[PDB]
RNA sequence: CGGCACCUUACGAGAAAUCAAAGUCUUUGGGUUCUGGGGGGAGUAUGGUCGCAAGGCUGAAACUUAAAGGAAUUGACGGAAGGGCACCACCAGGAGUGGAGCCUGCGGCUUAAUUUGACUCAACACGGGGAAACUCACCAGGUCCAGACACAAUAAGGAUUGACAGAUUGAGAGCUCUUUCUUGAUUUUGUGGGUGGUGGUGCAUGGCCGUUCUUAGUUGGUGGAGUGAUUUGUCUGCUUAAUUGCGAUAACGAACGAGACCUUAACCUACUAAAUAGUGCUGCUAGCAUUUGCUGGUAUAGUCACUUCUUAGAGGGACUAUCGAUUUCAAGUCGAUGGAAGUUUGAGGCAAUAACAGGUCUGUGAUGCCCUUAGACGUUCUGGGCCGCACGCGCGCUACACUGACGGAGCCAGCGAGUAUAAGCCUUGGCCGAGAGGUCUGGGAAAUCUUGUGAAACUCCGUCGUGCUGGGGAUAGAGCAUUGUAAUUGUUGCUCUUCAACGAGGAAUUCCUAGUAAGCGCAAGUCAUCAGCUUGCGUUGAUUACGUCCCUGCCCUUUGUACACACCG
């Protein structure tokens, strides 16, 4: 997060505002590039065709 | 939250006295003559010629140095 | 057959609640009677009529008003019901406070000002507010323009500033008055315009903080209910610190908050290295029994070795691990063994949707506006005051004695800070001083030096021996130093001296479940001096729980409403 405040002068008054903002964690080059919480899953590499007994000589 | 309030009178700041033609009274113009200088200018070395004293009571004051005579 | 009704459903109706009629009504027609036409005025006046009367029946208008009202939704609120949680609640306990003195803040009183904000939790050792100048906003006195910039007046034959000595004044403020001196168009008067305020307005505001509440709560996408506002999801029960999970389930899958995360603490004989850390060796050296050892000094070349204890970067390790039990055999919980750690491993930081007339305009060159702005509410300067006491309250401490005082002997921590042409830092080490303090060197811009901060409690050995005693240290008198321009209304300490209440404290009420409570000291802060205060650290080190809704508080659900500026209605 990258937090701005600046205060603006009215003629009548003061109006402060805030304008916060997040760039996106995957677009993080130096820090963590998520959050602490992501859990990310690669995917399954089964479901192969076994044959019983082959020997490969090479 | 209070209102102030004098006793004393109130003071009139000092004005400079205006002397009208003060340098006459410096120098006495002599018809065919030289220069007066009666005045006796300052001798420190800050003012030169041209910078004269007071002939006031029993001192002799000039303004450009802080400095009295006799 | 007839009834008095009841349950479900909604073909259908309804604004909905609901309805077996309130259906068969814009697809408008079975018969028929009565009644209403916004709210009040008002079922009032009048007239008639009935009545013993009380009164009944019939029954207006003027005038006045933009609403009145019905059903339901969300919220808010309840001196309503049901659940849940919590040492800012209790059970069981520990220590307290409330009794005296003092310090300190609050109200009150006085004052020249005794500045003021805040007043249950969420006011009162809080404004980092321990005030001599300063702070200061207040009081008695004195200055300056440091009123920019456009103009108009004046103005070089001088717009005008600074001024010796004396008077005044506190002043050696030419501030002003006597004084005639000196610079010269920057300057003097007025207008605009400004500008500056610890002035007011936190009930005009921002920004921050506290609070709700750090409780666990909050929200949408798709689907379902509803004409809709909305609602379900987001829930009976169990579980958890927790809306956290199991589970049940017109819901399903998600997001914020919690948890995760981060800082700190623990373990690492496994790494990386450590002359600003240490150790064992190695020299050289010492004292004793001579046993070749026990202790030490030294060694920025012994040009020794190492990281193990000390430091910190890289990592590793715990995820309730495995087992016995109960449980919806789920989420979990409870007992063991291992482990360094099995209470979220310990403690903290950040911390949701909106919000409060919570606090601050006394921190701002953050502010809008009101006040004022040259005899200034601006500043500056001297002196005072916040300290002032007939009183009540609280945050603390000193203790009320022997589980103790003094007097010796012993003597271990950790967190931290510390400088130059200054405006004087930490200060050692030496030298003087009963003490406080004084003198001379030197180290350190820093794991080196200050400082192993050899802190106190504590352990021991002695006197004291129940006495207000030698427990206690108010109130007061005398000298020596320190700091500061300046210590009187004692800055403070030190030396001597005075030797107070207090002999454990009522009704009440606070904090707290493990290195925690409670004794005990130390450092950083405001600071030139002033710590009985906070902020952090370290030493010693417990009792009892490990449960509940009895009190209180909050939350959720049900419920009620004529509230929605939301009961301060
Ligand atoms: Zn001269």
């Amino acid at each position: 997060i990258d937090i701005a405040i600046r205060h603006v002068l009215m003629r009548q008054g003061v109006l402060g505002i805030k304008v916060k903002i997040m760039k996106d964690p995957a677009a993080n080059r130096f820090g963590p590039r998520a959050l602490p919480d992501a859990v990310k899953i690669a995917e399954a590499k089964d479901e192969d065709e076994v044959i019983p007994a082959p020997t490969v000589k090479s | 939250r209070k209102k102030k309030v004098y006793t004393t009178p109130k003071k009139i700041k000092h004005k400079h006295r205006k002397h009208k033609l003060a340098v006459l009274t410096y120098y006495k113009v002599d018809n065919e003559g030289n220069v007066e200088r009666l005045r006796r200018e300052c001798p420190a070395p800050t003012c030169g010629a041209g910078i004269f004293m007071a002939n006031m009571k029993d001192r002799q004051y000039c303004g450009k140095c802080h400095l009295t005579l006799k």
